[PDB]
């Protein structure tokens, strides 16, 4: 697959973050443990709740479909379907939000994401859900700095950084330490304090948010500057025009 | 010189516009805002007076870890907190609703054919004055027939009368002027003539109900109000029977054959009578603004002009209160008309367009979209990546599309004079913009934006319709902020650039244009300013019947 | 004769049943079996037999929480059910032969009504069926028990509601698969206000024959629309064909290959490489390591993105067991697909809108509800021309039980009625047959 | 020992109430009048500021030529003249209908659900207890989630509140009692034993939106603006994300599932939405009075306060403004709450059934129809015959048609214990009325009350309904004055002499049992009487925001 | 010609398309008719009356066969017409929703 057109840096990372062949770039270690916590939908030893029986004891009907789909390994045990939800800065945060929705249904089974220009979610079973966190925590996805986990009051995507290159958050959930430049997550994305905080390891520095960015900015490259990507959303703006006339 | 918007940023922040960083989480939350603190003390006077908790600055999550901005009203010196921007916070902006809901228009030519042709009586300019100073003292509530009727106190209802209006010069000047919506006073040269030749011999009446009935009732209420003193004063001053036969065809007349609603009715989810906002077309709310008459010179105002009285219209009330409520939209309209930004990214368009084409000189085609609305939404969207301040001040995605794709929109309207392929550069912003950023608006903000480009020129069923006659019903557009007052201004742009006198209806134009109106409809956006300012006095208020 | 295109036709299993059909002959104008399932739908009542009688024992009608006391009236309705179902098809027959249909069902609980279709021959309507089925159940329970004249008109009300004072049957214990002509969104939607849910029920949860009848009430009322008229036609009746009547097998192959460890995105290219490989769309040009994809046929591209579509959708939700996401799987399906070719998505962009407005109307504070309550009617989900909501019914139809609004909640009684009806169960056995039988009638 | 309507003559005229002979055209006309005096200076002044001719007595007929009545106010010492009747003249009238209007009823119970097995969190007295308090913040229009929200003034929306009732006393105990409609505190004790018995273990929110919302809006919003807030603080109090597909089942079930409108929206021809007053059916307006709870030893009281309750909102409100307007239909109304004149025809009927079977101990059958609703209606005429006065008085024929027959139904429904008997009842009083004196009344009176006899036991599909469920939109009945308040008196009637805690719906009886309303619905006519005296303050009024 | 589309006194100026409608009614109502047809033989019926200044249109009853109510009528005939007249002149794609707008009025906002 091709994933997207343009010739610029952007361009190069929009189509690597939908690419389920292309290995992110892994950046801090967060333990099971402080994923169970930041998501904040059980506590770490406590078991999955569930919204239905085990498929196994259920009596499903006779259906091709259900035969050929594989369920993932929630759907199996009936876990809730909960979520994780990031905002990205328009300064140079490394994911946004359309690229996280399409590399999602990209790289991940039974998916339910959602864009918005604020904040950005993804729903699915709990036990997966965990699994898929994790990436998302670990990799390049995240940037301790230019980006957020926050389930609510997620204003910030568009806001002036503070002193210390850190967004806004109206609930500080994530803390710039200025003794070690690393930042700590104080509590859990919907903004309840943590009993012990997570290491969410250094933020990137100016010249890497560069390299590793998906948002076009005119003091970066500008998306007018990539004009293969702008000539297939005018050529995708004029077929739609005829095709509504006539065909 | 300076971007429009400049002097509005300069107030709200101690930054230079420039700036990338800023200082929160120690402005003092709420306690930063005089609104804020009025709103809290009312807040304990409330709850402590009736019983039950009310507002509460520490339930839920703390506002005013930012900048709690003031607005600067576009095109005003006025700055206010955003606060004073909302629908129920503001008096001006619920009179404004209140006169559009409380009109309707009814001819007079029908009626008058029923009194020569059935009546077999005469009808002169002399039996019409005399009609309507009949039905100026019954429109209100008070009577003209019967003994032992009890009557609406005149100073309640001081707000609600009938005037008239006809293209014929030498008729409307032997009509008592009291009565007489003068087009030739109110309208430029060449507009006045348009309107004239528009109604040609036609007399139409403007009928005004009272803003206290509006309140207590309903849109639906004001074509059958007007119908019932029509009828009673059509009695009185042609000496009918009081209630004969022929009585039944003045009914028929004003309640059906020559009534001009403001609004339509509405389907069954959404379920409203006639005059209410979702049934208003685009192309009617354009010509309710009555900027076009008085700004003719500078079409960038008046298509402006349009999109703030459609933005609070559409958005704070008809979307934000009569369709959900709460809180509401107050920004995501205030967006729309104020801090010089939308005029900022709207003037760069036209003097483009202007430079490049000349005003309504482009070929109506997609060469011309794909050249205005491009050039335009790249203008926008890099004063937002220029100016951290911008960004910060539009925080919302929605809002900042709203505003790209409007001054898209409307400067390809005015480079084609065609509010078809205006609208077709109003989609193609929000896709460009979509790739830009990677993001658009809230979760449901580009339903009509997908299927905007293929919707534009189709012509099936319940798609095809030229967007004068599209509004809030026209099934994409049914649900969401952000775009309706928007619209009403791309269907103004053309018309405005090519000069006309009206963007739909003449009749809706000329009813307007009436001096004994509450709101001040040639300068919309001053009045939302007044009344953001408390100093905007409405109709309706019941002081009189209460106690002092 | 109009068209030259010709389909192969499968069952929900995946075999061939037909080879080389012509297009015209899954027409909703031509197909004798499309043409059945609508009259049936028409002309079909549920009928609550024991919630007429529970409601009259408490004096519990005209609506939620509404009782009036001093009214009640305790008659052994199912007890009884025999002899007033008897009684009642006597009133809504015209003669004793024709296709009238009065089946008890539960033990007499229920009751399967089918208005005989002499009735609509000269109705401009479909409201026929209800108030023709209520007013006989109406007069043969009065006549049953010897109802006085003076508390006859509680028997009305726990038949038939609040009506006429409602506007609909507020309260009512009949129950159809159509709403009433008044809560149409336009002229000619009323085969689009069926709730999602109702189809899932009367298919049974299985997943392709719940595709089938919502591409069928879909796009036939495209056709009484007049969307599927001139120009439009043959997208309307490919767009039936391959997202609703899995021909060519797309749609099944498309998910056996991608169900195990697929995703929307492998779906995607999938569909893609077979679009290539069949001829429908082919390179037009080539920018910097990047092919724009064209076509000479956007009708048959369109058709072959909405199987993909379909299949993404039973790939996506069928491996969470869960419904939600097919809003999701809707916008982001046709997002993809533009950028990953260069040609416009499913209807043009209009199915990636509806989704857009969809998943925000199932995830937030403002309306809408979960995919079971949407419909074609909707206004929410209206705007796509019969490409969306078939994809809500699949969704939902492989659902394992997430839904608060599930059909079991909203659906109950459409599910123990409608579902007896063979030809509402299974219709792309039926579909497929009488395509058969007509094939060269074309 | 008179007749209870002798005060009432007394005060109005010279003579004694049964002479037959009076002097006219000598009174001064207007001048007569206070409140006419009022209106003519008052239209001077208002004609001189705006620059159009407005109230003008010399217009029309010369009112006055007979004596202008003063009317006493039923149950009350309170005497005004008919102008102050007038609903656009009573703020009483006006808070009435404002707070139904603003009202809707919203179970907790699915949402609830949604809580413990969605989302899988619990919900106890607490949870509930917190939620209440921050519903009350949001609800008026105030922000809990988003950062750099505008807000209402609190001062402008404190009439808005949400409350909550349950059947479950150890439940509603461990709730915050400011939150709560105390049960057992509103209602005598068999009253709620009954009620709590209806409701259970279930949960239910009464909400209230702005006043000043419903009036720049409409019934319509109250639903919506509702969900929308309840919406707000489940995702603050129960800790979703603000946002999930777990959001969209709390928006269907509070707009959907678990919602109980005041009224059901109306076709076409009379389009509306949800509350507003014609989708407002008998049996709920007989539940919204409060008189049931406060007057249970008087069934007549409370009959005859609902039939107040429906003539004002029914005939003046919505008749008279919604569905025609202009002067209106005041004493069309008044006839059924002034003078006491319907409260001896029927004191009487409740006397003789009294009498001669015992409340709800006659037959239900036609052999008591006969009986009682002939007898009634004799009494009734004979008074208008035997006073002189009486009958100049109620001198429309309308007037004494729905009060002879209002009478006459109450006392049947007393005597049968069954609304449809008095239904019938009402219908047999107009035929006999109109041959008795030749006449009934307007043109267009009797509409439904010949269509009546037949329509009152059918069955069939728009025809058959138990007169509780019927209401304004039920065909027959949906056009003329004179019948519905009546009907929902007729409604009350057999409940109240059973001595039922409801007619209808026990939720909408638990909702109006709120000491939180502006309006006091347990005295209605000591309401009317105070709005007419000019001393009633209701709510949204705009004075905070508009200059001094 | 006048562009006075979508209710009483309404207009839009600039949008006036000058087509010589009735005198190619022949040709338009041809065409129109191959729309509304479902097959050659069957009971459709086009007929054109005052020299071509209006048509009478018998929509098939195949089609209401298939349908739930009677709406098919009006709104096959208005988008046959719509179709026809588009093709028979060559309107462009700017302008055909004009056209659309002098047939079927205001719906889908009214
Ligand atoms: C709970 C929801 C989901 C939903 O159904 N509606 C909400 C909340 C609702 C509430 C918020 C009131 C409150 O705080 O109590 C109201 C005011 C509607 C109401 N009930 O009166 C609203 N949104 Ni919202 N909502 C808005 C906006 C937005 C933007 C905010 C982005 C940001 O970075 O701040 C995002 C969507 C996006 O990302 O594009 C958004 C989301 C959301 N919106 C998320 C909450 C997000 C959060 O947790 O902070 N709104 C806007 O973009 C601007 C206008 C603004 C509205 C108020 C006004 O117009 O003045 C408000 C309009
Ligand atoms: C969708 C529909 O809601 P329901 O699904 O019917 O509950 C509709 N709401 C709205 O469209 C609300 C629109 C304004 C709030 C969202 C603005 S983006 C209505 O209430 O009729
Ligand atoms: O977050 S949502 O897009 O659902 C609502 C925006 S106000
Ligand atoms: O005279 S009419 O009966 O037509 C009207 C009575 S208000
Ligand atoms: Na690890
Ligand atoms: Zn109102």
């Amino acid at each position: 697959a091709q994933y997207y057109p343009g010739t610029t840096k952007v361009a190069q990372n929009r189509r690597n973050f939908c690419n389920p062949e292309y290995e992110l770039e892994k950046l801090r270690e967060i333990s099971d443990e402080d994923v169970v916590k930041i998501l904040g939908h059980r506590a770490p030893g406590e078991e999955y709740p569930s919204v239905h029986p085990p498929l196994e004891e259920m009596d499903e009907p006779e259906d091709a479909i259900r035969e050929m789909v594989e369920p993932i390994d929630g759907a199996k045990a009936g876990d809730r379907v909960r979520y994780i939800q990031f905002t990205d800065s328009m300064y140079f945060a490394p994911a946004q939000p359309y690229v996280r929705s399409r590399a999602y249904l990209c790289r991940y089974r039974g998916a339910d994401a959602g864009t918005l220009s604020g904040r950005q979610i993804i729903e699915t079973r709990e036990r997966d859900l965990e699994k898929i966190s994790k990436e998302l925590l670990e990799t390049e996805f995240f940037d301790p700095a230019r980006s957020g986990v926050r389930g609510k009051s997620v204003h910030g995507h568009s806001l002036r950084l503070d002193e210390d290159g850190m967004m806004f958050d109206m609930l500080r959930r994530q803390i710039y330490n200025k003794d070690t430049g690393r930042v700590e997550m104080v509590k859990n994305q919907i903004g309840d304090e943590l009993d012990e905080p997570v290491d969410l390891g250094e933020p990137l520095d100016e010249e890497t948010l560069m390299e590793k960015t998906t948002i076009y900015r005119v003091d970066g490259e500008a998306y007018r500057d990539d004009v293969e990507a702008v000539e297939i959303m005018q050529r995708i703006h004029v077929l739609r025009s005829q095709g509504g006339f006539n065909l | 010189a300076d971007k429009l918007f400049i002097n509005a940023l300069k107030k709200k922040f101690e930054e230079s516009p420039e700036e990338k960083k800023t200082t929160f989480y120690t402005l003092g939350g709420w306690k930063q805002s005089e609104r804020k603190t009025e709103f809290v003390n009312a807040g304990k006077e409330v709850a402590a007076k009736r019983g039950i908790p009310q507002y509460n600055p520490d339930i839920g999550t703390p506002l005013g870890q930012r900048v709690l901005m003031p607005y600067q009203v576009s095109t005003t010196d006025t700055y206010v907190e955003g606060d004073d921007l909302h629908f129920v916070n503001n008096a001006a902006m619920q009179q404004m609703w209140d006169d559009i809901r409380r009109t309707v228009i009814v001819g007079l030519n029908h009626a008058h054919a029923v009194i020569e042709k059935r009546l077999g009586k005469e009808v002169t300019p002399e039996t019409i004055t005399h009609y309507l100073e009949t039905v100026n003292h019954a429109m209100p509530g008070a009577a003209v027939v019967q003994e032992h009727m009890v009557e609406t106190h005149p100073a309640l209802v001081a707000d609600s009368y009938v005037k008239v209006f006809t293209g014929n010069d030498e008729i409307a000047d032997e009509i008592d002027p009291a009565f007489v919506i003068d087009i030739n006073k109110q309208f430029p040269e060449d507009q006045a003539e348009t309107l004239k030749a528009e109604v040609g011999d036609g007399i139409w009446q403007v009928v005004r109900i009272p803003t206290i009935v509006s309140r207590t009732c309903d849109g639906a209420t004001t074509s059958r109000w007007s119908a019932m003193q029509i009828g009673m004063s059509m009695i009185s001053a042609y000496k009918q029977a009081a209630g004969e036969a022929a009585t039944g065809d003045f009914a028929y007349a004003a309640k059906h054959a020559e009534v001009i609603h403001m609004g339509t009715y509405l389907p069954v989810r959404r379920a409203r009578g006639e005059n209410e906002p979702g049934g208003v077309p685009f192309g009617y709310l354009a010509d309710i603004c009555q900027s076009s008459r008085v700004n003719y010179e500078d079409p960038v105002r008046v298509s402006l002009d349009v999109v703030a009285t459609g933005a609070m219209l559409y958005d704070q009330i008809w979307l934000g209160s009569y369709m959900s409520g709460g809180v509401g939209f107050t920004q995501y309209a205030t967006a729309a008309y104020t801090d010089n930004i939308l005029d900022d990214f709207t003037y760069f368009g036209k003097e483009y367009v202007e430079d490049k084409y000349g005003l309504c000189e482009a070929p109506n085609n997609m060469d011309t979209v794909l050249d205005v609305a491009t050039e335009v939404t790249f203008y926008g969207l890099e004063q937002y990546e220029e100016y951290p301040a911008l960004l910060e001040d539009q925080f919302g995605g929605s809002q900042r599309a709203a505003v790209v794709a409007a001054a898209a929109g409307c400067s390809t309207a005015f480079a084609t004079g065609n509010a078809q392929t205006g609208l077709s550069g109003w989609y193609l912003s929000m896709y460009l913009h979509k790739e830009q950023h990677s993001r658009l608006g809230f979760y449901g903000y580009d339903l009509q934006d997908q299927c905007g480009a293929s919707n534009v020129f189709s012509i099936r069923g319940d798609e095809g319709l030229p967007l004068e006659l599209r509004g809030p019903n026209y099934p994409n557009y049914a649900m969401n902020v952000g775009h309706q007052g928007e619209y009403a201004g791309i269907s103004q742009a053309p018309h405005a650039a090519r000069g006309d006198a009206f963007v739909f209806n003449p009749l809706v134009k000329i009813a307007f244009a009436d001096d004994n109106l509450v709101f001040d409809f040639t300068n919309v956006r001053g009045e939302f300013a007044k009344g953001a300012l408390r100093e905007f006095e409405p109709a309706g208020e019941r002081a009189l019947i209460t106690p002092a | 004769a109009k068209f030259e295109d010709k389909v192969d036709l499968y069952d929900d299993r995946g075999n061939l049943v037909e080879e080389q059909v012509p297009l015209e002959a899954l027409s909703p104008l031509r197909n004798p079996a499309i043409k059945s399932i609508v009259q049936g739908i028409k002309r079909t009542v549920a009928v609550n037999l024991e919630g007429i009688e529970n409601a009259l024992k408490t004096a519990k009608v005209g609506g939620p929480a509404c009782k009036i006391m001093g009214r009640e009236l305790d008659l052994d309705i199912v007890g009884n059910a025999e002899s007033i179902a008897a009684a009642a098809k006597e009133m809504i027959q015209v003669t004793e032969d024709d296709d009238t249909n009065v089946e008890l069902l539960g033990g007499g609980k229920r009751a399967l009504v089918q208005v005989p279709s002499a009735r609509f021959d000269v109705a401009a309507e479909y409201s026929a069926a209800p108030l023709v089925t209520a007013t006989a159940f109406v007069q043969a329970i009065i006549n049953e028990f010897d109802v006085s004249m003076y508390d006859a008109n509680m028997v009305k009300a726990a038949v038939l509601g609040r009506y006429p004072q409602s506007v609909e049957y507020m309260g009512a214990n009949i129950a159809t698969m159509l709403d009433i002509p008044q809560k149409l969104e336009g002229p000619g939607y009323a085969l689009r206000n069926i709730m999602v849910n109702h189809v899932v029920a009367a298919t049974l949860k299985n997943t392709l024959q719940a595709a089938a009848l919502s591409t069928i009430l879909e796009q036939t009322a495209m056709f009484e629309m007049g969307d599927a008229v001139g120009a439009f036609e043959r997208m309307h009746l490919l767009g039936l064909a391959y997202q609703g009547m899995n021909a060519d097998n797309l749609v099944f192959d498309l998910v056996k290959a991608n169900g195990k460890e697929g995703t929307v995105g492998s779906v995607i290219a999938d569909l893609v490489e077979r679009a290539l490989e069949d001829g429908v769309i082919k390179v037009e040009k080539e920018l910097t390591d990047y092919k724009v994809y064209g076509t000479d046929d956007l009708a048959m591209w369109n058709a072959y993105a909405a199987a993909g579509l379909m299949a993404a959708t039973m790939v996506n939700q069928g491996a969470a067991r869960a419904a939600q996401g097919v809003s999701s799987t809707l916008l982001y399906y046709n997002d993809l697909i533009e950028f990953e070719t260069g040609l416009p998505s499913v209807d043009f962009g209009k199915v990636e809108g509806t989704a857009v407005g969809f998943s925000f109307f199932s995830h937030s504070i403002y309306g809408g509800g979960g995919p079971g309550i949407f419909n074609g009617n909707h206004i929410v989900t209206r705007h796509s021309k019969g490409f969306a909501i078939p994809c809500v019914a699949a969704a939902m139809a492989l659902d394992a039980g997430t839904q608060m609004f599930s059909p079991e909640a909203t659906s109950g009684l459409i599910k123990e009625v409608f579902s007896q009806v063979d030809e509402f169960r299974e219709p792309l056995k039926y579909v497929v047959e009488a395509a058969a039988e007509i094939k060269n009638e074309i």
